[PDB]
């Protein structure tokens, strides 16, 4: 088994020199293969709110996460990571992390107040905004990971029973758990898409938190689960609260189009943020369509 | 020590 | 599945007629095949406390643990234990556990007060040090066991969920468990050293308590695994606190090396004793070198950086973020011993404030970088970390000279902040 | 994984035509492959106090639980329900349980309140004796449920977490847990390659858990009895922290003690039901170790720790025990029982009416056995042993014979030492 | 700032 590096609605190179590293409701991030090095490009949809740039990239970052205060990029070969703050006011600062032999990054995320480094060795480590290191936690080997405030999601891979989760609070305090290691009950994938599907074999398209908290997951199997009331372990459960399959069947009269495939942004109370994409591809090339919304 | 024992029974 | 019997630090035969059965602070204990018997040597490194002794094991034991008063045998297959207590004044007892078909006793332990065995049925038996049977419990199938005082750390395997570990007490009254069977985040083993995988398939080098009495494990990935919070189900965290393969690459001159290992005995607050073993294979031989001490350090340098800035030498500012990291941990460690247990050996009340100490001052070496490179937004950050009243001063005055007086402003609210909650 | 429908103590069809759907201390339940049909037949112990009748079952029920007031029939395909009081008073009453596709019902259990329904996808149905329905619950798959009075005890499996265990009370208005999805330490069945001629492995086909039967003592503690043939008991089920899996029966061990030492292949154990310290059981004399037709009368077996050894049994050598030897397993044995029973009364109250004459009758046999181990610690001049003996003492008039043995043993230092324990407990008492 | 956080340390 492969641990590949992984974002939030990431698209894979495919023939192109051009991917998407990550995409959310705030905006998306791509980057293009050039002659010698490659160039990442940080564009948002509320053009009104945030300054669209591009910077070279010599070092490659394969990883990236995306939020309203910033934008968090690594590196997962050499461990290499750099946060850049949306506004100037505030520095971009970069950082090495650690890494054992065969160890590489496969997930990172971002909040206003918390930077998080997932490891296929299980290494889980934390920083504030600025850079400053918090803790190393030693867990099961990390294959996603999101974050919202001081909240923690993350999807584990283990040898003996696949793919968990885990839901944490990292205050001042200390960490807790709420969810510890718990099945995730996400079908894996089952080809004109196989550039997808070597790019990202556990399948998930995204996931993120709900704007009221809750834990998403997006599959290959386009169905948005929703981890309710997970505050309460008696009765904490997954909620299938969307099959986009059912949802294009409708819009498209009653007609079965094979054209026509939802990449996730977000989950904002009433509606899942999207882009509906059209092509022989499940994933968005360029340029990139408008977001769309989705009735729950 | 058998007496001991038995004398604890009753 | 085969279930090994499992020993700290044991080492296997090897194309030889000796092992060491068990190794920690105490001592160590090996057995030579004697033609059809076997001959066992227990021995101390204080040697002024006890007296080197040695016997004839006509049963085979492949199972020990060791402790300050005592030692403990045990056979795998038979299910025969024995306790041998170090002094002559108390007796030697022997006992044989009740196995089924296939039943193997996978790992035994002994503090001064409780004698425990494990089984590869899931069978935990406990006794006193007289051997007096307290209790026969069901739990997972047991593959290595420790214990303190009237604490048991143990850690269990099934085909299901891998390594899982518990934590439990042994009071007078009943056992009652701080964690069960959570998952245990160990490396597995994933070749020349292939007599020890065969020997122990879980590549688990050792397990103890610290001197603090916090659960620690020694994987094959050679990283050393404290289990922090575990007085809080929802806060306990395995931390890593000591890469002893970037340490030998440090004490190498920065060198990749293949002849030198680490074998973990034991945690003393912030120094791992062990033996350092330099040959071909990973595992101690005879004689058994002198114990070694290795200061546990976070894992937070890389090699790159260590390079380029050249034993290793560490930029201070580098060494100040490792430093401020171990101060956090092995404090926030130490006090929640103190808030739950207290003390045990005497010293642990000068050993947190030093600790106190040590952590500000690293934290006061990362806020005059902060300071020095412009970086306010930073500084304050790492401001608002400091415990002491004392070095919130210091901070102020630093911030004074590096003339960033709105830094300084937000400074002051800090302390304000703190001298209001005081007058509640 | 394929779940299969799960009965207390049920038996395979096999190679023959007739099974056993359950079986308790109450009674039997059968089922006759009747040309297209079948014919069901409810047998009891208590031939005095119920009639055996009989019936034709044109549905196929493959799953059922007898209580001491009804019999609850399942049909783990069509998922449909029949309870069926012994007497008159109440009418019989059916119910179609809800199916997805592929969804099958894995276990039925009733009480004389309390009706249970559990399914592979972990649906957790109950309702009342008149098939009142309650809150519908999720849960993980279900593989077998017991129930006694309000509390259910149920057991599930995923391929995720293995086998777990959740204990519950259905109260009023909603179910409540003692326990919720706790580790299930019972060994499952090691099937050999060997095993796909033996005599036995249709029973592993229609039970790949190796459940043989799971019930509530007659004291109300969890107990499961799996391929391994011992008997678990769950200790301290009201302290989550403290909940523990005792094994207190090796009954191949106890076969082995019975048959003077020797290995047998021909005598089985099949669990119906705890009454206390005894093991109510049938005794499979044959190849199979599922009972047959005609079904034996009931034997006893009484519970033991599993502290003997053969080797040991051998030596000293029905099977004797030395008494020395049988005061160890005495002492373990009636400290679980007492520590037990204690649980129950301060928590529940009496049920029966004489169980604090049975918890006094407990802690003399328990000092005793204790005593006895004292004096074997004295006459081997074992001081530091017997010390430790002393202190494990219950009642102060036991304390005072521990002292006349130790005066007679002539060890004037450990009689000091035992009449400080009294000293002492005098002092806590004060406060 | 050598000066003030050698004045920290004694």
């Amino acid at each position: 088994f492969r641990y590949m590096p992984f974002s939030p609605a990431g698209t894979p190179f495919g023939f192109t020199d051009r991917r998407y590293l990550t995409m959310n409701e705030v905006g998306y991030v791509s980057t293009v293969k050039n002659s010698e090095q490659y160039s990442i490009t940080v564009s948002f949809f509320d053009v009104g709110r945030f300054r669209e740039y591009h910077f070279e990239d010599l070092f490659g970052y394969d990883l990236c996460f995306l939020n309203e205060k910033g934008t968090l990029f690594g590196q997962s070969k050499t461990g290499q990571i750099q946060y850049r703050p949306h506004d100037s006011i505030h520095s971009n600062w970069t950082k090495i992390i650690p890494l054992q032999a065969g160890e590489r990054i496969t997930s990172v995320a971002a909040t206003p107040v918390r930077v998080i480094v997932g490891t296929s060795l299980g290494y889980f480590r934390s920083f504030n905004q600025f850079g400053v290191p918090f803790a190393v936690e030693k867990t099961s080997p990390i294959v996603a990971l999101t974050a919202q405030n001081y909240r923690v999601f993350s999807v584990h891979y283990s040898q003996f029973h696949g793919l968990s989760y885990s839901l944490s609070e990292l205050g001042t305090s200390s960490k807790r758990y709420y969810k510890r290691e718990c099945p995730l009950p996400m079908s894996l994938p089952n080809d004109a898409n196989l550039d997808y599907y070597n790019f990202n074999p556990m399948g998930i398209k995204s996931l993120f938190f709900s704007s009221y908290g809750d834990p998403c997951i997006f599959g290959s199997d386009n169905t948005l689960l929703l981890l309710s009331k997970w505050r309460s372990p008696e009765e904490s459960k997954w909620l299938p609260i969307l099959d986009s399959n059912m949802e294009i069947w409708k819009m498209s009269g009653g007609k079965e189009t094979t054209d026509i495939h939802v990449w996730p942004l977000a989950l904002a109370y009433d509606t899942l943020n999207c882009i509906l994409v059209k092509g022989k591809h499940i994933w968005p090339e360029f340029p990139l369509p408008l977001p769309s919304e989705m009735e729950i | 020590f058998d007496d001991i024992l038995g004398e604890f029974e009753s």
